[PDB]
DNA sequence: GGAAGCCACATCCTCT
DNA sequence: CAGAGGATGTGGCTTC
């Protein structure tokens, strides 16, 4: 269906299988694409865009800065932070979510 | 209405002419032809000129670089753009204000429709 | 049904 | 290379 980038990432971040290439940092809604190429590959696959890569996926994310959906964590490679209201969306404080996922940090 | 035959349209004012604008353009996209306001009478170099767009949908539409200085009878608007949309099937009316003393205002009715996509290839 | 709108990217590019 | 944004066409959907 009409899946959006941020929603797609949020799905990966709530699937413990994907923790090797994308995960929460442990700090609120901040997350990291530890393996950008893989995330991009998948995003590409979900949207049917074989040529998709991190360089283009990151452009997607950058459009969010303005829309206050996601912001960049300055200084941290492949690190962003959901700035929208996720608690409302998934009814869980980050601490509870980090617990369900056994997020290390 | 001579030296640049189809490059100028008349405004509701007999002392001013402005470039012809696209009938329909994409918002925030650069115009294909630099918008210019031409003064027939004597308008001192340096005179400011602003343009405001709007219709029954936006009494005031958000623009960009909507200011220009009159140099030798012509106000050469550098990269002027329309940000606010004008509504489905409706166009903006430009209000040109030439800051002389007293100021003068010329109008360009139903001058341009602005949409999020602008002119687009059929699907 | 279908043109005309809006929103989200997908791509490419230029700088820092 | 990573990362900011600018420019411009396309896919999905909604409005009239």
């Amino acid at each position: 269906g009409p899946i959006q980038l941020w929603q797609f990432l949020l799905e990966l971040l709530t699937d413990k299988s994907c923790q090797s290439f994308i995960s929460w940092t442990g700090d609120g809604w901040e997350f990291k694409l530890s393996d950008p190429d893989e995330v991009a590959r998948r995003w590409g696959k979900r949207k049917n865009k074989p040529k998709m890569n991190y360089e283009k996926l990151s452009r997607g994310l950058r459009y969010y800065y303005d829309k206050n959906i996601i912001h960049k964590t300055a200084g941290k490679r492949y690190v962003y932070r959901f700035v929208c209201d996720l608690q409302s969306l998934l009814g869980y404080t980050p601490e509870e979510l980090h617990a369900m996922l056994d997020v290390k940090p | 209405l001579a030296d640049h035959p189809g490059e100028l349209v008349r405004t509701d004012s007999p002392n001013f002419l402005c470039s012809v604008l696209p009938t329909h353009w994409r918002c925030n996209k650069t115009l294909p032809i630099a918008f210019k306001v031409v003064a027939l009478g004597d308008v001192p170099d340096g005179t400011l000129v602003t343009v405001m767009a709007g219709n029954d949908e936006n009494y005031s539409a958000e623009l960009r670089n909507a200011t220009a200085a009159m140099k030798n009878q012509v106000a050469r608007f550098n990269d002027l753009r329309f940000v606010g949309r004008s509504g489905r099937g409706k166009s903006f009316t430009l209000t040109i204000t030439v800051f002389t003393n007293p100021p003068q205002v010329a109008t360009y009715h139903r001058a341009i429709k602005i949409t999020v996509d602008g002119p687009r290839e059929p699907r």
